């Protein structure tokens, strides 16, 4: 997150940190046992991470739980990254609490101006690289579809959002991916993808989470 | 474009489509 702050400690509790070792991308937890991500965060072995501020050190309150089920959207496709949603079935239900706590999936698509949350581990720096321990928060809204479009001609599908700032300055970027997107209590983006970071006309792009309440309800009543 | 996954690298291919490796050892946009 460049441009943003320092979240308060677990003032974000359905943010997760996705481990293959180090942190590499987020995740939105959705219900006790499931996690969303972006499809482009697939490995084959994931450990989640709630109720995560400092990455770096043990607190002592989080939750370590390994990925049993990895599940991307079966429309992925890593050329137009069209479909970039990711389910994770933990292989042991997370413990809820003030510090770990499931994000409403969408009521409704949202509108543009609408302001948002968007938080996550990743660079700080849209030059150069700051990865952060502590969670970085940013609010930012909903850009109209067209002003998106404009932004990347020919490349957001239906299934993608602009949520951010066209004079820059204010953005997600790398380790980010997969994170939450959060209006009204309702997650309506995924982390998903740019041109760099917090650069002029090039906000980020995000899934649109509102196009895909079928198939989550529906995967994870089935796996 | 290039997507906000943090990936640790040597050289362009250890990137995602659309990135290459940073003059740190991190994908990004070129
Ligand atoms: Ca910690």
């Amino acid at each position: 997150i460049v441009g943003g702050y320092t979240c308060a400690a677990n003032s974000i509790p359905y943010q997760v940190s996705l481990n293959s070792g180090s942190h590499f991308c987020g995740g939105s937890l959705i219900n006790s046992q499931w996690v969303v991500s972006a499809a482009h965060c697939y490995k084959s072995r994931i450990q989640v991470r709630l109720g995560e501020h400092n990455i770096d050190v043990l607190e002592g309150n989080e939750q370590f739980i390994n990925a049993a089920k990895i599940i991307t959207h079966p429309n992925f496709n890593g050329n137009t990254l069209d479909n970039d949603i990711m389910l994770i079935k933990l292989s042991s239900p997370a413990t809820l609490n003030s510090r770990v706590a499931t994000v409403s999936l969408p009521r409704s698509c949202a509108a543009a101006g609408t302001e948002c949350l968007i938080s996550g581990w990743g660079n700080t720096k849209s030059s150069g690289s700051s990865y952060p321990s502590l969670l970085q928060c940013l609010k930012a809204p909903v850009l109209s579809d067209s002003s998106c479009k404009s932004s990347y001609p020919g490349q957001i599908t239906g299934n993608m959002i602009c949520v951010g700032f066209l004079e820059g300055g204010k953005d997600s970027c790398q380790g980010d991916s997969g994170g939450p997107v959060v209006c009204n209590g309702q997650l309506q983006g995924i982390v998903s993808w740019g041109y760099g970071c917090a650069q002029k006309n090039k906000p980020g792009v995000y899934t649109k989470v509102c196009n895909y309440v079928n198939w989550i309800q529906q995967t994870i009543a089935a796996n | 474009g290039c997507p906000r996954i943090l990936i640790r690298c040597k050289q362009d291919s250890d990137c995602l489509a659309g990135c290459v490796c940073g003059p740190n050892g991190f994908c990004g946009s070129p």
